[PDB]
């Protein structure tokens, strides 16, 4: 199958450059153009520029010429994009997407990597800190982690190394009057499986190196 | 550049009802062999765009056949013939004529029945407590629709402008939406009060309902 | 225009 593989997300300081990579795998990269799309946080999307991995020809979107560089290296089977000159407006999520072809091919982008979330600060990195929202008391309770001061975004909340799946809602991060981001998930349980069933949050911090299991127990 | 504006932008809909997005074009697409290069993408929440339809009325291969493209020219259109609770998402036309450009995008939100919220009320950790600060959170679980007030009220006082809340996507099975209010206090002014409660309205309460806890038990 | 200028890259083979 098809896959484009982007790195996880990066923290980079203002006025740096940072370089994104791409990896294409379940076809032969030479044979499709790519596009690179930009998403700011609750924004629409952008066409930044396409490259034409064979030859390596680009185009670009106006507005992006000379923030922008598209190279490609066909050994490796992988796209990069360079931001350079980076401002507090390039922090967003940055998609590599294959095009189909032209003509009655289609010019659309068919499939698309995951995204590199992408924060420019001069901020230094910080990793969470983890505490339990226990239960108390039809049938049903509800116990979470918050997730309290971390920076940058984003981090990720699974239960039980996620063998706990349904019922849970990991909220969208809340930025506090620190600076700080701050977040919480729960889930609902049946209430006789709390002294039965435990309960481990794990929860993930990739711009630090943080990496933290709760043990969720009822008071 | 072509300016792609889609109509409507805000999408409320019904589970089994038809759904149409119109795409207009500030320039007529058609290059020299008479291709027109307009597609859709569909973003869910938390997920990658996805091809839906390419070269106008195209479908994406795995695509469901409920959904279709038409138009010429600069009038676009897509259909979605009978809507699902997966197909909540924001919808994209895009062009490639021209120099590459998306629409602001439609948000789509299934419509259904009210659902009153599950509120709990959960207390700081004494590990938060031994750090000096006091969060407590009160949880609205899987309701519908999304506005909800929530008040905070220690000692029987309403609080103002020492609370946050966020709120869940909308769930793509049930429907509905999960939200969080979180009040923030130093540890010194959380020990000078005893009842916390937190009070919630919403629209499938016939009566506000609050949930509270007397610090220490 | 650019819809040209776009049709020719596209079909560029070099």
């Amino acid at each position: 199958e098809v896959q484009l593989q982007q790195p996880g997300p990066v923290l980079v300081k203002p006025g740096a450059s940072v370089r994104m990579s791409c990896k294409a795998s379940g076809y032969r990269i030479t044979d499709n153009f790519m596009n690179w799309v930009k998403q700011s946080h609750g924004k629409s999307l952008e066409w930044i520029g396409i490259i034409n991995p064979y030859n390596g020809g680009t185009k670009y979107n106006q507005k992006f010429k000379g923030k922008a560089t598209l190279t490609v290296d066909t050994s490796s089977s992988t796209a990069y994009m360079e931001l350079n000159s980076l401002t507090s407006e390039d922090s967003a999520v940055y998609y590599c997407t294959r095009v189909r072809g032209n003509d009655y091919h289609g010019r659309a982008m068919d499939y698309w990597g995951q995204g590199t979330s992408v924060t420019v600060s001069s901020a230094s990195t910080k990793g969470p800190s983890v505490f339990p929202l226990a239960p108390s008391s039809g049938g049903t309770a509800a116990l979470g982690c918050l997730v309290k001061d971390y920076f940058p975004e984003p981090v990720t909340v699974s239960w039980n190394s996620g063998a706990l799946t349904s019922g849970v809602h990991t909220f969208p991060a809340v930025l506090q009057s620190s600076g700080l981001y701050s977040l919480s998930s729960v889930v609902t349980v049946p209430s006789s499986s709390l002294g039965t069933q435990t309960y481990i949050c794990n929860v993930n911090h990739k711009p630090s190196n943080t990496k933290v299991d709760k043990k969720v127990e009822p008071k | 550049d072509v300016v792609l504006t889609q109509t409507p932008l805000s999408l409320p809909v019904n589970i089994g009802d038809q759904a149409s997005i119109s795409c207009k074009s500030t320039k007529s697409l058609l290059n020299r062999d008479g291709f027109t290069f307009l597609d859709w993408y569909l973003q869910k929440p938390g997920q990658s765009p996805q091809l839906l339809i390419y070269l106008v009325s195209n479908r994406f291969s795995g695509v469901p056949d409920r959904f279709s493209g038409s138009g010429s020219g600069t009038d676009f259109t897509l259909k979605i013939s009978r809507v699902e609770a997966e197909d909540l998402g924001v919808y994209y036309c895009f062009q490639s004529n021209y120099l590459f450009t998306f629409g602001s995008g439609t948000k789509l939100e299934i419509k259904r029945t009210v659902a009153a919220p599950s509120v709990f009320i959960f207390p700081p950790s004494d590990e938060q407590l031994k750090s000096g600060t006091a969060s407590v959170v009160c949880l609205l679980n899987n309701f519908y629709p999304r506005e909800a007030k929530v008040q905070w009220k220690v000692d029987n006082a309403l609080q103002s402008g020492n609370s946050q809340e966020s709120v869940t996507e909308q769930d793509s099975k049930d429907s509905t939406y999960s939200l969080s209010s979180t009040l923030t206090l130093s540890k010194a002014d959380y020990e000078k009060h005893k009842v916390y409660a937190c009070e919630v309205t919403h629209q499938g309460l016939s009566s506000p309902v609050t949930k509270s806890f007397n610090r220490g038990e | 225009d650019f819809q040209d200028e776009l049709d020719e890259f596209f079909k560029n083979v070099s």
